[PDB]
């Protein structure tokens, strides 16, 4: 539920985040520990994706407004680690 | 604010330099 969406979410996130930093840096050498941190993000999108939302109301909303963003971010993410 | 769309945002940039 929304609980648990949030919590993959930010984890997913910041994960993320640090794999594009290094990948984005134009030095070579480091594309391996992006490697490794796109895969830690990959693994908390598609968990935080897989939650079971129940029902309506705000909370249940924002919580698959969440999924959905993350959704697009999984496909974008698996396809760049493709590449690494 | 940055959210999921501006990462994905990232990657397709990283994408366009591939
Ligand atoms: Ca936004
Ligand atoms: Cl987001």
């Amino acid at each position: 539920e929304a609980e648990r969406v949030r919590v993959f979410h930010k984890q997913a996130f910041e994960y993320i985040s640090i794999a594009l930093r290094i990948d984005e840096d134009e030095k070579a050498g480091q594309k391996e520990q992006a490697v490794e941190w796109y895969k830690k993000g990959i693994e908390e999108l598609e968990k935080g994706i897989a939650v079971i939302v129940t029902g309506q109301g705000e909370q249940c909303e924002r919580a698959r407004r969440l999924q959905a963003k993350m959704m697009t971010n999984l496909v974008m993410a698996k396809d760049r680690l493709q590449l690494l | 604010d940055i959210d999921f769309d501006d990462l994905s945002r990232r990657f397709e940039e990283l994408k366009k330099k591939t």
